[PDB]
RNA sequence: UUAAGUUAUUAAGGGCGCACGGUGGAUGCCUUGGCACUAGAAGCCAAUGAAGGACGUUACUAACGACGAUAUGCUUUGGG
RNA sequence: ACCGAUAGUGAACCAGUACCGUGAGGGAAAGGUGAAAAGCACCCCGGAAGGGGAGUGAAAUAGAACCUGAAACCGUGUGCU
RNA sequence: GACAAUGGUAGGAGAGCGUUCUAAGGGCGUUGAAGCAUGAUCGUAAGGACAUGUGGAGCGCUUAGAAGUGAGAAUGCCGGUGUGAGUAGCGAAAGACGGGUGAGAAUCCCGUCCACCGAUUGACUAAGGUUUCCAGAGGAAGGCUCGUCCGCUCUGGGUUAGU
RNA sequence: AUGAUGAGGUUAAUAGGUUCGAGGUGGAAGCAUGGUGACAUGUGGAGCUGACGAAUACUAAUCGAUCGAAGACUUAAU
């Protein structure tokens, strides 16, 4: 129907990855596109890829016209996440979560 | 006014900055840099619009070593192209022969990058 | 100084409303396609 | 600064080595329980 | 329109309910391993070099076994 | 009328081993795809990772970090506010 | 059918719920067991059913028997995940531009200029450490950022004595 | 601090430059002369000069995008 793509254990934070996609979520295809490539946080490019392949089997697949494509939905899920310490003042070590996060764009045309 | 590092290591990066894009007529910079550098070097031209042994000895003053590869064989000083090639562009022209570009922000700290080239 | 009660999904969520990013400002390249920054170069074309 | 444990190759074979524990009676008791527990490493 | 009075829409964000997901590894089912006994065998090995190891052996070999320089096996009797 | 993976041996996994101590010594965690590897040919976005089709299968909303997949916790949509 | 009584801590007395296993009887189950989820269901309570989804092989009921039989608190033990919070920190120090490479460079290579140590940040070697040494590839994780790079990864090599 | 406030954005003096100037310093270099020289005088209130003051579009404020009204009900009064 109207066509996704995911990407899993992106090594970004989830927090970090979803302050890029509040900009995208909702918005045309190709503006879409804009502001992802100009937003210059680290998520960006990777979001920008996944937005891309989605479009990508959005046509290839199901054989929609790419330009009337909507970004109808777009998120981030915590995935598994590394665990490293840091050893410190005293000798105590002391925790780090390097987490990692599993990104989600789906594109779409009308109802049917 | 604007420095970045310590009192003199701002003199430092000045000069290099500014002997250099007389080396080669265009450079990459932060926006900051870019904006103190365009000083240096529209003055360092006026003291080659000068000519006078006194305003070289004077250039001398701020201006690198370099070495400066002139096209085909030989080799001129960044001195020698500072009085003797872009003076002779810049005499009809009044101030300003500088332009900053903006490039936006790049890779490894976000930093806004910029081209800065003469004409 | 620790805090002395922890803070609820409803507080630290309200606390957070204001920490979002905007969304550049951006133009068209005058008939040269992918769109640029805001008094920004319009690149190698 | 100066922490404890600076190695010594020879001082840590002497008191510490096979034949050291086989010097003594006891040693030869280190050695038996080791074996009986079955360590991989033994007296080194 | 003028005056007096009365109401509402807005949700930056929050709350309750619901739906769909992610994390995580409880719960159920499973058992290669354990646990306590029963009946019978057996109760010693060693200078003819032990127990325990070290280093090696295979087309390719890091690890475990097996084997030793006749090395990932040799002869021999029987079973298959 | 014993345990069923926080149990039962410390050890159901190449355990007296990672690891720790100069040493004597201390001492873990870690089981499960499927009936069968049939473990996703090929096309596509990507440097790759990862993914959408197309397929194997009763099932992969069983795809290997693989049975079931609770709760805390993190999100996206919205009906009343 | 009238009538009486029924607040309660330590504590005594009574009657019961549910969990695992066992015995006997009687049943359910791939036309879908346990388990998990959802629900506007039922009983005086503990608690019991029914329907739908999930799940993919086991499980109830009756009577009795036996217990590792019920958790919210022990600065209890193990594991997971929060809050603090995009907060503290990123470990003494001078770097700039040009040119390469690359999917991608403040951070890798080459270059010029600048800078810092110079009784030492230089050159040897003992202790200790034991392939970190060399070459070509590589970039998941390690590196407090980045990485095309590395004391990291893969493959292959490298230590020669009568004095 | 950041935002905020204010001065401007080509029909433009907002910054930088350029040419002037205030103020600061105190007589640049090069040459000439006088000395054996270290030095002195002349050329010449010289030269240089961040933030301060004017003038001047030479450099840069390009193109462009976002947001923002159509005016509720009742009663009395024209
Ligand atoms: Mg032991
Ligand atoms: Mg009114
Ligand atoms: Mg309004
Ligand atoms: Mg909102
Ligand atoms: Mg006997
Ligand atoms: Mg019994
Ligand atoms: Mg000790
Ligand atoms: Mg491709
Ligand atoms: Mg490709
Ligand atoms: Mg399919
Ligand atoms: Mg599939
Ligand atoms: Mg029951
Ligand atoms: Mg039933
Ligand atoms: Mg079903
Ligand atoms: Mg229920
Ligand atoms: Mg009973
Ligand atoms: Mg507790
Ligand atoms: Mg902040
Ligand atoms: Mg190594
Ligand atoms: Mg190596
Ligand atoms: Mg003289
Ligand atoms: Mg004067
Ligand atoms: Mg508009
Ligand atoms: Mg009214
Ligand atoms: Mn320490
Ligand atoms: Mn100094
Ligand atoms: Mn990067
Ligand atoms: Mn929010
Ligand atoms: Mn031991
Ligand atoms: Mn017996
Ligand atoms: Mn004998
Ligand atoms: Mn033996
Ligand atoms: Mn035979
Ligand atoms: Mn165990
Ligand atoms: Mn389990
Ligand atoms: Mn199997
Ligand atoms: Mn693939
Ligand atoms: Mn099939
Ligand atoms: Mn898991
Ligand atoms: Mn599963
Ligand atoms: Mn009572
Ligand atoms: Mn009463
Ligand atoms: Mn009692
Ligand atoms: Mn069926
Ligand atoms: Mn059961
Ligand atoms: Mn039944
Ligand atoms: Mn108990
Ligand atoms: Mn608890
Ligand atoms: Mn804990
Ligand atoms: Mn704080
Ligand atoms: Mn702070
Ligand atoms: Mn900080
Ligand atoms: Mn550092
Ligand atoms: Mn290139
Ligand atoms: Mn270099
Ligand atoms: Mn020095
Ligand atoms: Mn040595
Ligand atoms: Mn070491
Ligand atoms: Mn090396
Ligand atoms: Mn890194
Ligand atoms: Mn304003
Ligand atoms: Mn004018
Ligand atoms: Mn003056
Ligand atoms: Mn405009």
């Amino acid at each position: 129907m109207e066509a996704k793509a995911v990407a899993r254990t992106i090594r970004i934070a989830p927090r970090k990855v979803r302050l890029v996609l509040d900009l995208i979520r909702g918005k045309n295809a190709a503006e879409a596109i804009a502001i992802l490539k100009l937003t210059n946080k680290a998520s960006s490019p990777v979001i920008e890829k996944v937005l891309m392949s989605a479009l990508a089997n959005a046509e290839h697949n199901y054989d929609m016209n790419t330009d009337e494509l909507v970004v109808k939905e777009a998120y981030a899920n915590e995935g598994p996440t590394l665990k490293r310490f840091r050893p410190r003042a005293q000798g105590r070590a002391s925790a780090i979560n390097k987490r990692t996060s599993h990104i989600t764009i789906v594109v779409s045309d009308g109802k049917e | 006014r604007k420095l970045g590092r310590t009192s003199d290591q701002r003199k430092a990066m000045l000069r290099d900055l500014a002997t250099s894009l007389i080396i080669s007529e265009r450079i990459e910079t932060t926006e900051a840099r870019a904006k103190e550098v365009r000083s240096v070097v529209e003055k360092l031209i006026t003291l080659g619009k000068k000519g006078d042994l006194a305003s070289r000895r004077n250039a001398a003053k701020t201006l690198r070593n370099v070495e400066i590869l002139n096209e085909d064989e030989t080799t001129q000083t960044a001195l020698q192209k500072l009085f003797g090639e872009i003076a002779e562009r810049y005499t009809e022209r009044q101030g300003g022969y500088t332009r900053i570009l903006k490039q936006g922000p790049r890779r490894g700290d976000g930093a806004e990058s910029v081209i800065i080239e003469l004409v | 100084a620790v805090p002395k009660r922890r803070t609820s999904k409803t507080r630290k969520n309200k606390r957070r409303t204001h920490f979002k990013i905007s969304v550049p400002g951006m133009t068209e390249c005058p008939n040269c396609g992918r769109e640029y920054k805001l008094s920004h170069r319009v690149c190698k074309n | 600064v100066k922490r404890t444990y600076q190695p010594n190759k020879r001082k840590h074979s002497k008191v510490h080595g096979f034949r050291k524990r086989m010097s003594t009676k006891n040693g030869r008791k280190v050695l038996a329980r080791r074996r009986r527990k079955g360590r991989k490493v033994l007296s080194a």
